[PDB]
């Protein structure tokens, strides 16, 4: 039961409660999983995404 | 309402369990479809299945 340090938190789950079993919502679950790293700021950013 | 009871006239008063126990004047069946519509886009069933 140790949420706080898991990767995966309630947003997560809230998520995957009511979203349409579709395509678009597994290639949404993937971006939600970019990380909040500097560096991946750089690169997001960089993208400009 | 009024009731009649053993050579008596007396009030009744009673609870409106549900919201659709509203008069259709007062909350018609066009605004409860509506608002089911809402609902339905709240748990994110809009077009359904």
């Amino acid at each position: 039961a140790h949420e706080y340090h898991n990767w995966l938190r309630s947003p997560f789950s809230r998520y995957s409660a009511t979203c349409p079993n579709v395509l678009h919502s597994v290639m949404t679950l993937a971006a939600m999983l970019y990380k909040i790293s500097p560096v991946s700021l750089v690169l997001q950013t960089k993208a400009h995404i | 309402t009024h009731c009649q009871e053993n050579s008596e006239t007396v009030a009744l008063c009673t609870p409106r369990i549900v919201i659709g126990n509203l008069p259709d004047g007062l909350a018609p069946g066009p605004f409860h479809e509506l608002r089911t519509w809402e609902i339905m886009e709240h748990m994110r069933l809009r077009p359904p299945p």
